[PDB]
């Protein structure tokens, strides 16, 4: 849900 | 192995301190200051966020896991990073959110600012009272992430028990460095896991005024948008009961 979280783990 | 051990990756993934940019120039308001330090604070958990995944076993979590331990720890880490820069900087009297913006008693009488600087006051105590080393630090940093759960389990649930049992003997092995014998090497292991424990409820305050400052805006302080969608996922969660810190000692 956390986009920019979500962003920086999926590399 | 030991080429390279794993506190030398420890070591050499930690972030480096971030700047704040405050302006002293004109009196503080509660206002600014926490504004200031909610923006640092987003900058500091995405360092946070390339921290956890240079550490050893971290990306073999499924990645809603990933996200889940950040989401859940992200106070807990933040506040005993306070609290180990605030030993080095000033032995604990002082709180060193950045080198350029430093909260003395003054500061502290600020309305709102007191009660929780208090709190972040008391994880810089301990340190100084137990003499953390630094390889106990970054040890006792790594489980923080690894300490607050869904009630429901992980989707990784073997991975990650796996991990936090690697890392719990890596703060063992930072023990056993300090040269005691095993009957000290098992007290200060007690003590340092009693103090993983108390963060708990040493960092449940801070969070209760965060999430209070989230929703209610009292004296309408920013936040930027990394916090912001973080603390709009991790209320729910802690309002519905649904989340529970893994204790070294029974509570
Ligand atoms: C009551 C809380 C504590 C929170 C934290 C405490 C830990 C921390 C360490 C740092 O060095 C930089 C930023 C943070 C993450 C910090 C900033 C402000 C806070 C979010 C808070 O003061 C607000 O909620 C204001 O709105």
């Amino acid at each position: 849900r956390p986009a920019i979280l979500y962003a920086l783990l999926s590399s | 192995g030991e080429f390279p051990t794993l506190i030398s990756l420890l070591e050499v993934i930690e972030p480096e301190v971030l700047y704040s940019g405050y302006d002293s120039t004109l009196p503080d308001t509660s206002t600014r200051l926490m504004s200031t330090l909610n923006r640092l604070g987003g900058r500091q958990v995405v360092s946070a966020v390339k921290w956890a995944k240079a550490l050893p076993g971290f990306r073999n979590l499924h990645l809603d896991d990933q996200m889940t331990l950040l989401q859940y720890s992200w106070m807990s880490l933040m506040a005993f990073s306070l609290g180990w820069r605030s030993y080095k900087q000033s032995n604990g009297n002082m709180l060193c959110f950045a080198p350029d913006l430093v909260i003395n008693e003054e500061r502290m009488q600020l309305p709102y600012m007191y009660d929780q600087c208090q709190q972040m006051l008391k994880i810089s105590s301990e340190f100084v009272r137990l003499q953390v080393s630094y390889d106990e630090y970054l040890c006792m940093k790594v489980l923080l992430l690894l300490s607050t759960v869904p009630k429901d389990g992980l989707k990784s649930q073997a991975v990650f028990d796996e991990i936090r049992m690697t890392y719990i003997k890596e703060l063992g092995k930072a023990i056993v460095k300090r040269e005691g014998n095993s009957s000290q090497n098992w007290q200060r292991f007690y003590q340092l896991t009693k103090l993983l424990d108390s963060m708990h409820e040493m960092v449940g305050g801070l969070l209760q005024f965060c999430f209070y400052t989230f929703v209610n805006k009292s004296l309408s302080v920013e936040f930027p948008e990394m916090l912001a969608e973080i603390i709009s996922n991790q209320l729910p969660k802690f309002k519905a009961g649904s989340v529970k810190p893994l204790l070294f000692h029974q509570k």
